[PDB]
């Protein structure tokens, strides 16, 4: 009671970095559907992958 | 029925023919990479060989190894296979 | 070893030991890398 | 199951001869190591050197600039899985008509 703990909306933290993991993660997504399309790769290692 | 049969019956009705099929060489390499297995060592020589194509220092000192202009390769690379008619 | 004294010449030395707002990374020893492949280099994974 | 990451940016270098080409499950070009290698990243300041000698599947090249937190090989979990394979059946749908 006379610390008074409380949870906030900016109280909340993410790990500094997660706009580098998620951004390489997708760019390796993206470069994987475009070979598919080509041929270079097939459909279950589409989804193994992701 | 057999394989001669059943390609003799497709050339007659449904017309299949063995076109060429250029290839990348990423895709070479998945042609030729997937006969043998999963995560598994490559042990074929052809196999080998895609996989060190896919760089392209490689390609160009290959192409230098055996003499050929930057035109003759891809030249090459739409050639006709199989056996030629004679003229 | 009367009157030893030990300090630091350089103000990099100087700020690291006192705490005083300096880089992570000495300039006078960093050292550029020699340059790595090339995008075209590397393998289609790994490439921008 | 466990990922070896990339402790600092930098140039990873390893020798070549001892390592056997690959494809990964995932599709793309790796090596494989079945002994004991020692890779080191060439950084501003510092050097790294990390490995798994029975299993390890190594996703980068010689002489390749690589930045933190990346994934650099795989474990593979050497240890053998639980063997209950079960086999599935997808179905790749055409895009567009045709023949």
């Amino acid at each position: 009671t006379a610390t008074s703990i409380s949870l906030g909306i900016d109280d909340l933290l993410t790990i500094p970095s997660k706009g580098w993991l998620v951004q390489d993660a997708e760019q390796q997504s993206l470069i994987l559907e475009k070979h598919h399309h080509y041929g270079n790769v097939h459909a279950v290692e589409k989804l193994r992958q992701s | 029925e057999s394989e001669e049969e059943a390609r003799r019956k497709n050339w007659v009705d449904r017309g299949w023919a063995p076109w060429e099929e250029i290839l990348s060489p990423e895709a070479n390499f998945a042609r030729k990479s997937l006969n043998e297995g999963e995560e598994v060592a490559l042990q074929s020589p052809e196999a080998i060989e895609a996989f060190k194509m896919l760089s392209p220092n490689y390609r160009k000192k290959k192409i230098s190894d055996m003499g050929i202009t930057e035109d003759e390769y891809y030249a090459k690379q739409f050639e006709i296979k199989g056996e030629i008619p004679e003229p | 070893q009367p009157e030893q004294e030990e300090e630091e010449l350089t103000g990099y030395e100087l700020d690291k030991r006192l705490g005083r707002p300096h880089p992570f990374i000495d300039p006078k020893t960093k050292k550029k890398i020699e340059k790595p492949l090339t995008s075209e280099e590397l393998w289609w994974n790994w490439r921008k | 199951a466990e990922h070896v990451r990339a402790p600092s940016n930098g140039k990873i270098k390893f020798n070549e001869d001892l390592v056997h080409p690959t494809r990964t499950r995932h599709g793309h070009p790796a090596f494989l190591c079945s002994i004991d290698l020692y890779v080191t990243i060439e950084s501003e300041d510092i050097l790294h050197n990390v490995n798994i000698p029975p299993k390890s599947l190594l996703l980068v090249q010689n002489d390749q600039y690589v930045e933190s937190e990346q994934v650099i090989a795989e474990i593979r979990a050497g240890i053998s899985t639980l063997n209950f394979k079960e086999k599935v059946r997808k179905h790749i749908y055409s895009d567009s008509d045709g023949e």
